[PDB]
DNA sequence: CCAGGGCTGATCGTGCAAAAGTCGTGCCAGCCGTCT
DNA sequence: AGACGGCTGGCACGACTTTTGCCAGATCAGCCCTGG
């Protein structure tokens, strides 16, 4: 399938998330140091198994389903500095459009 | 790929203990080998250590002999490098033996 | 095992022998005839023979030897394999193997031409048949019962029958008594009847029945034992149509005309 | 009217066995059908700084490895932990139970509580909640960790003990009733349990490549998109001048016939390639024809159609479209698919038209996905508003999409707003 | 080939003649004919002829001479080939080939219509037989035996059955005696077959016959040979129910008034 | 030396149909929500 | 607390799709042998 900006990222906590718009990418003029997420983005994974397991993490939990792995783009280590601006681009016969 | 080029039944078994096929695999199995596909029950670490042959059915030179700056096959032979590269070739046609 | 009793009214002097006598003939394996006047609910009994035979969950499945396609006699008695013959798409099951473990109703036997009557003539005693088009053999058990109207002995001497195959199915023989004999369930036949038409048309109930026409009832000579008592009383029923009064009339043949 | 034997053309038909070969040859993929091309390549004769050395990476077997070296165990618990940890998954959760794990070490002196010890030593390590037997004991041991200052940390404890079915079925006033506990104050404990990370293992390693193979181009020249074939991927064979000028100048009968066989196979290869090309370029070129609207307007906006349908559109047979459209994919702006995605089933709508089941089965997605989660909505409220719409549906192919859409049923996805 | 017994309970002076010469004939391999009388055991002594003899390991197939149908007649009797006609897709194996090294054992050979009497003849003398388009020759060797209750000389003269396929088929023909020859062993028969029925029906024990069912049992015309004295005496044990006291009651005709 | 006959190989051909499979839609059983 | 209504899923029954498994022959053209 293909791979989504959805800022639905598993695996983190809400204060990694804070700096990131609603699409999944950093709010211009926002401060980043050292390995904080700049775009939120996610990489499919097989369909889940019928295994009573994984059903069963999916009717407590949802939305996770190990579908998804956390393959972001983050700030490689030691590298520090405030955002100017962001640039899409979206291929045509796509209309994702989240913010662009 | 099955008898190739990084292969299993060569060059030891791949990322972990289980077998190819899904069969037999878990460190239980220490030195089984399974029947559907062969492949040792081992560490990955002995895929650099395990090495294949090829048959060539037609026998080939070997090019760091007969090459080199004496010639081992031509101080062998007392037959000049010239001759010996002719012959090896198709085009020279050299005699084997024949007294009579 | 249930009962299977079905419909089961005017029970009394030979009928109810005859019940009793038919009653023990489902355990056996054995062929068995049944001998009557036409309509005189032979087929019933026929019906529940099966169901009181310890197989009785075996299907039921009936043929009519007035009724035979002489094109394709052959193929409905037996069977035709796929293939066989032009136009056979597939295999198709035939009678004689349709019903396995399960009884095979036989009528007309007193009609059975001497084609189907050697057609059939073996199919019987071994219990084996191979079909049309057929490489190898079937092997089955069905338990025949059959219903006729004539006299069989005397199409025997008039050599129009086989003895061959009659003694092939002549184990035992019942003789259903006629009503118009019997004399001793109309009343009761004919108030049955009666109950049920009068509640099928919705009316609130049944008045008696007129001494005049249980008078004229007796009198009749009834060909139709118990096919046309039924139709007889439906109908003059219907033709009153009232709980007023039980119906003086019995409008016994609809033809007459209505002055 | 009778039973006869009669005779009667209307038909005609032949074959050999080679164009068998043929007609099979189109039935395959192209990365399976290279190898058998290879194959007959090698039986005929005449037919026919970068970057090295990548860094080792860490998964999660290898760090709590690590991790194990680093900790002071005897020789016979390092043993342990090793097996142990090699019985891990990716998602954390240990694949055997604890007495194949014994079984495994097979000694009589290793017993269930040593191996638990150990275990529960490990437990402790970097991933928290890895190496749990299941989601029972990997929820509990993060609920333990943290600190008990935080409220509802007792009612979490309480409903992840034993009340586990009870939260699965989404059955909450049965759970309120079995719990004893507070009317929708509950539900901050229950949003602790659901931020809670499940699956801990993961996010050691969440690498995944990009796996994609194109069989058939299409692009949008301003309307009316035309359809390439992949020029890389598509094989080709050509013929060998060196053997093809070297027949008629041998002088023995033996090689003459040899290179004259093996010229007419391969000439005969060449053109069943050709063919099974074309046959698929214009098999394709047909689809997209008939498929003009769903690339526009999305995977609801799908016209049914049938290999009837595209096969009268050209001169095949059904037969032969069928066995073209096998393990291919066509890759267009909008994704990649596969040629027999796009024939489906047809259910008759109000007013005369039809609507293919796939473009149901995603209005049914986005419907059910769309709706409020208070009250959700069931299969027959489904079929009433599709009827609505005019698709008319019965409840049972509702039923039906919802579940191969893997969506659970609507009494089991409702939860608290 | 060493070991044969099944059935044939009666002994007497006349049937030791038959069963004597069927020993005699069984080696031999020219075909046989079975004459008699309606239900003599036909079928048990052709069964016995052939698997007594050189030949018993080899299939053994028996066949309804009205049986087949007319339209399919010669499909049925050699077999067609694939593509022959328009519903044909494999070669089909008659009779005359299913049959090879075995034996081919016709039933009723007097109602075999002309049609097969006519086909019959010319493979059945030498050998040679064509499937229904065929390219060459067969020939198989198959050992005939057939047996039928009519009287063949009196049949010929009126012309429905053809001279000469009587002809090459008549080469010492068998006949039975009818069951009234036999005396004695009738009551040996009746014995063994209220055995066999009461054993069926469940009740314990025979408990013997009278003098006078002896009597009516000995006296009395028996136009069915055999089949007639097994339901006779199984109808009889039947309706007596019991072994308290010998079985004396005799039922010869079902057919009778209603008690 | 030119014309007639024989013979061998080169060339043509991607559909028909039968059976397995899939589709939609109904029938019935078992569990759950709710009012009396 | 029990009955009534409702929801869901397994199984079954036509109706329609799709998948595989078939296995050459005759006919024509050029070359060689032979008759005129
Ligand atoms: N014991 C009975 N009591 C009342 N009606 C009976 C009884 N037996 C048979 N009948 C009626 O006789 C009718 C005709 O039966 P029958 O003569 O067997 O039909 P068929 O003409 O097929 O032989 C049936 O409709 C049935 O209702
Ligand atoms: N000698 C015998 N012993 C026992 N049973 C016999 C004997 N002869 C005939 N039968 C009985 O006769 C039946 C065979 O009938 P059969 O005479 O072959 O009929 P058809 O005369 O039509 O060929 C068998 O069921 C068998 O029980
Ligand atoms: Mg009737
Ligand atoms: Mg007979």
């Amino acid at each position: 399938g293909p791979e989504e900006i959805t800022a639905d990222i598993p695996n983190v906590g809400e204060a990694a998330l804070s700096k990131l718009d609603e699409s999944g990418i950093v709010y211009i003029g926002a401060e980043v140091t050292g390995g904080d997420i700049l775009v939120g983005k996610v990489t499919p994974k097989g369909e889940t198994q019928l295994t009573p397991e994984e059903k069963l993490l999916r009717a407590i939990f949802g939305e996770k389903a190990s579908d998804v792995k956390d393959s972001s783009l983050r700030v490689p280590n030691g590298v520090s500095g405030t955002v100017i601006d962001v640039q899409v681009f979206t291929r045509d016969g796509v209309e994702k459009d989240k913010r662009a | 790929e099955r008898d190739g080029l990084f292969c299993a039944r060569i060059f030891g078994p791949v990322k972990d203990y289980e077998c190819l096929c899904g069969k037999y695999k878990r460190l239980k199995h220490r030195g089984v080998i399974c029947e559907k596909c062969g492949v040792e029950v081992t560490q990955t670490k002995v895929r650099r250590e395990r090495m294949g042959h090829i048959e060539l059915a037609s026998p080939t030179a070997h090019i760091w002999f007969l090459k080199s700056l004496p010639s081992r096959i031509g101080l062998l032979l007392d037959m000049p490098l010239r001759d010996i590269e002719r012959v090896l070739y198709f085009e020279s046609y050299v005699v084997i033996e024949g007294g009579m | 095992m249930a009962e299977y009793k079905d419909n089961l009214l005017g029970e009394a002097n030979s009928f109810l022998e005859v019940l009793e006598q038919v009653s023990h003939l489902a355990p056996l394996d054995k062929p068995v005839l049944i001998i009557g006047e036409r309509g005189t609910g032979k087929e019933l009994i026929a019906s529940r023979l099966h169901y009181l035979s310890s197989r009785w969950q075996g299907p039921f499945i009936s043929l009519n030897c007035a009724a035979l396609n002489e094109n394709l006699l052959d193929s409905e008695l037996f069977g035709h394999e796929a293939g066989a013959f032009t136009g056979a798409q597939k295999r198709h099951p035939g009678r004689f193997e349709r019903a396995d473990g399960g009884t095979l109703f036989l009528d007309e036997l007193a009609t059975a031409p001497m084609m189907v009557q050697e057609k059939l003539l073996r199919v019987i005693e071994y219990g084996e048949l191979e079909r049309v088009g057929g490489s190898q053999p079937l092997q089955v058990n069905v338990r025949l019962v059959c219903a006729t109207n004539a006299d069989l002995p005397a199409m025997v001497n008039e050599g129009t029958f086989r003895a061959d195959l009659l003694d092939r199915l002549a184990f035992d023989v019942v003789q259903l008594p006629p009503l118009r004999e019997r004399e001793s369930d109309i009343m009761l036949m004919a108030e049955y009847f009666a109950i049920q038409m009068c509640r099928e048309i919705k009316l609130p109930l049944f008045p008696g029945f007129t001494e005049r026409a249980r008078e004229t009832l007796l009198n009749y000579r009834w060909p139709g034992n118990i096919r046309e008592l039924k139709n007889v009383v439906e109908r003059s029923v219907y033709r009153h149509g009232t709980s007023d009064y039980p119906l003086d009339d019995i409008i016994i043949d609809p033809f007459k005309r209505r002055p | 009217m009778k039973q006869g034997l009669q005779l009667r053309l209307s038909q005609q038909l032949a074959m050999t066995p080679q164009l068998q070969q043929a007609i099979r040859l189109l039935q395959l993929s192209t990365l399976e059908l290279q190898q058998e091309l290879q194959q007959a390549l090698e039986s005929n004769p005449l037919l026919e700084l970068p970057v090295y050395q990548g860094e080792t990476t860490q998964t999660l077997q290898d760090y709590l490895m690590w991790q194990v070296e680093l900790t002071p165990f005897t020789d016979t618990d390092r043993a342990i932990a090793t097996s142990i940890v090699d019985a891990v998954d990716d998602t954390g959760y240990l694949t055997i139970q604890i007495e194949d794990i014994v079984d495994s070490i097979g000694d009589d002196e290793i017993g269930l509580e040593e191996v638990e010890a150990v275990l529960k030593r490990i437990q402790r390590f970097d991933p928290v909640g890895v190496a749990a037997k299941d989601l029972r004991d990997c929820l509990l041991i993060q609920l333990s960790q943290f600190a008990k200052e935080t409220p509802w940390l007792e009612e979490a404890r309480l409903i992840i003990s034993d009340h586990l079915d009870l939260l699965a079925n989404h059955d909450f006033r049965t759970l309120m009733r079995v719990t004893r506990l507070k009317e929708e104050v509950l539900k901050e404990a229950v949003n602790l349990i659901q931020s809670l990370d499940p699956r801990p293992g993961q996010s050691i390693q969440t690498s995944e490549p990009e796996y994609v193979i194109p069989d058939v181009l299409v692009r949008k020249v301003s309307g009316r998109w035309t359809v390439e074939l992949n020029a890389d991927s598509i094989p080709r064979l050509k013929i060998n001048q060196q053997y093809a000028a070297m027949g008629n100048s041998a002088r023995n009968d033996a090689d003459g016939q040899f290179i004259r066989s093996n010229l007419q196979e391969a000439r005969w290869l060449i053109k069943s390639l050709e063919s099974r090309n074309d046959t698929l370029l214009r098999v394709s070129r047909c689809i997209v024809e008939q498929q003009q609207a769903f690339f526009e307007q999305g995977e609801e906006y799908m016209k049914p159609m049938v290999l009837a349908d595209i096969a009268q559109a050209v001169e095949m047979h059904e037969s032969t479209i069928s066995r073209v459209t096998t393990q291919k994919y066509l890759h267009s702006p909008r994704g990649i698919f596969e040629l027999k995605y796009f024939f489906s089933s047809h259910v008759n709508t109000e007013g005369g038209g039809e609507a293919s089941s796939t473009a149901i089965r995603a209005l049914v997605k986005k419907l059910i996905a769309a709706e409020n989660p208070a009250k959700p909505l069931s299969d027959s409220k489904l079929t009433s508003m599709l009827s609505e719409q005019g698709i008319m549906v019965a409840r049972r192919t509702v039923a039906k999409y919802r579940e191969s859409l893997s969506i659970p049923p609507s009494n089991q996805r409702k939860q608290l707003v």
